[PDB]
RNA sequence: GCAUGCUACAAUGGCUGGUACAGAGAGUGGCGAGCCUGUGAGGGUGAGCGAAUCUCGGAAAGCCGGUCUCAGUUCGGAUUG
RNA sequence: GUCGCCUCCUAAAGGGUAACGGAGGCGCCCAAAGGUUCCCUCAGCCUGGUUGGUAAUCAGGUGGUGAGUGUAAGUGCACAA
């Protein structure tokens, strides 16, 4: 994982978007294709649609996402199982 | 009680090894018990675990970077 | 030997005063106490060989110190393999000082020593003031041997007490002492 | 029934006897026994009680052991899972979580090759 | 499902302390000694060397002492927290 | 297909009563499943309980016959047969 001394990385642009919606009333669905982010309690209750390679899926951030990356929670292979 | 049917059954002696002696009766056959812990002496309720959980995932997050 | 137990003098008075004062029953015989302990064990794999039926009567009498009584069979169940009049459960019963000085036994020495031990919910009993409960593992009764034991056993332990109703059965068994957490 | 909820056995070395008790390796007992200041060289069947509950004493100050590591383990799992992770995915579907490959083998995850008619050639 | 490999299933071995003997190569956004710090990966300082000079560097197997004693193990190191 | 024996129905409230009328059994079994004496009450249901499940063994509550009776059926049998 991340070095601790350089901290934790937040894309510094869905810092400033969770921070305006902070600042702004924390009601709104956050467009976003940093699955590369970590999540922060900051945002914790926030709604933002992680990129998923073809589609921005919604995860509603919660206190326990915190120690994760956006991208866990936006799977990006589908298999369904082999035949059917 | 029936003769011959039941065990040997007498006077024990019971040390717990955490300062507790007693003088109950069991069939602890030509001896005593030597116990590892007692009630009073189990961590369970004396109250000396209080495990509980650790759910502090964001207090895990400002432990490293806070 | 003539000595009254220390659970049963602690019963008497401790207990019998503490129910007389916290339910104000009206008539000094309807304070509860224990009537019997019934220590059961169904080995119903017994229907193939009679060696466990042996090593099972042997840990009973020495936890209780008392021949069991063997029940055979009341019906035979092809799905549980077992014909009629085969032994497959013995059970102990226990009235006076034997039950109060191994309820005494029990609770201070064995229970203790159950492995990761959380203790027993207060939600077992049968609704009539008896709380009855399980042991998955039999060798834990420290008054048995270790390293010869045939196979490990469970057994089902009951308190019949003179209660009327659950709640003052279960303040019964607190003060006599069980762990009860606060769980289902 | 000897330590915690672990029976040491008989005739094998003390510093090995520990490592037998759940959540404790070859480390953890090395710097148990340099703390409790007990020779790691001798068999259990000679351990006095003070000594031994000084040790039960000094691992249950000190670690997590048995009990609680498998149900603090489980835990963790269970909340991987809740949480929905990919990791928690794999998890519930009994694959493996740590970004290893799955096209070839993956075995000791995925259990015995439970082999599946295919298309036939002509 | 196949194919090429690696590590194994242990005692001609595992663990541990000590102690010998190479060759061929690479290096300035590089090779980095030494010292300090940390259980360690490493970090902090940081000489030297465009290199038969300085660094990578320790060779490992082996020998010697101790230990494990045939145990699904003090074998194996997959998986998982 | 049937032929002797047993139970029920037909059989019309004693007994008896036919049909190639309607249902089933018997050609045994048990040294106890006989004699006697004393003791006991079931099945089902509800609740609690290691393995254990609808149902093994245990506890409490309920429950009068719905269980049981070596073997068909009827008449009996819980005063227990
Ligand atoms: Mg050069
Ligand atoms: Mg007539
Ligand atoms: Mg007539
Ligand atoms: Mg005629
Ligand atoms: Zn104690």
């Amino acid at each position: 994982p991340r070095s601790l001394k350089k901290g934790p990385f937040v894309d510094e642009h869905l810092a400033k978007k969770v921070t305006a919606q902070n600042e702004a009333g924390t009601h709104n669905v956050i467009k976003t294709w940093s699955r590369r982010s970590m999540v922060t309690p900051d945002m914790i209750g926030h709604t933002i649609g992680v990129h998923d390679g073809r589609k921005h899926v919604p995860v509603f951030v919660t206190e326990s996402m915190v120690g994760h990356k956006l991208g866990e929670f936006a799977p990006t292979r589908t298999f369904k199982g082999h035949v059917k | 009680m029936k003769q011959g049917i039941h065990p040997d059954y007498r006077e024990t002696t019971v040390v717990c090894t955490c300062g507790n002696t007693f003088t109950t009766r069991s069939t602890s056959q030509s001896g005593t018990l030597n116990a590892d812990v007692c009630s009073k002496c189990h961590p369970f309720y004396t109250g000396k675990q209080k495990i509980l959980d650790a759910g502090g995932r964001v207090a895990r997050f400002e432990r490293r970077y806070g | 030997a003539h000595e009254m137990p220390r659970l049963k003098k602690q019963y008497r008075e401790q207990i019998r005063a503490a129910m007389q004062e916290e339910f104000g029953y009206r008539n000094p015989m309807l304070i509860p106490g224990l009537e019997k302990i019934v220590v059961n064990m169904g080995v119903g794999d017994a229907a193939h060989d009679s060696k466990v039926m042996d090593g099972a009567i042997r840990d009973i009498t020495a936890i209780t110190g008392q021949k069991p009584q063997v029940t055979k069979a009341r019906k035979s169940i092809a799905q549980f393999k077992l014909r009629e009049g085969q032994p497959i459960g013995c059970h102990v019963t226990l009235r006076g000082d034997r039950m109060w000085e191994f309820a005494d036994r029990l609770l201070t020495l064995a229970l203790p020593r159950i492995r990761d031990f959380r203790g027993l919910n207060s939600n077992q009993f049968d609704g009539k003031g008896n709380y009855t409960f399980g042991l998955s593992e039999q060798v834990m009764f420290l008054e048995i041997d270790q390293d010869k034991i045939d196979r490990i056993r469970g057994m089902d332990i009951t308190f019949v007490t003179t209660a009327q109703t659950n709640e003052e059965g279960k303040a019964l068994l607190k003060h006599l002492g069980f762990p009860f957490k606060a769980k289902d | 029934a000897r330590l915690i909820g672990v029976d040491l056995p008989r005739d094998k070395r003390l510093e090995v006897a520990l490592t037998y008790i759940y959540g404790i390796g070859r480390t953890r007992a090395t710097e148990t026994l340099k703390a409790t200041g007990i020779s790691g060289d001798l068999r259990v069947h000679e351990l006095t009680d003070d000594q031994l509950v000084a040790l039960r004493d000094h691992i249950e100050a000190n670690y997590h052991v048995e009990g609680d590591l498998r149900r603090e383990v489980a835990a963790d799992i269970r909340r991987k899972i809740e949480i929905g992770t990919y990791q928690g995915r794999r998890h519930r579907s009994g694959l493996p979580v740590r970004g290893q490959r799955t096209r070839t083998n993956a075995r000791t995850r995925k259990g015995k090759r439970k082999a599946v008619a295919k298309k036939k050639a002509k």
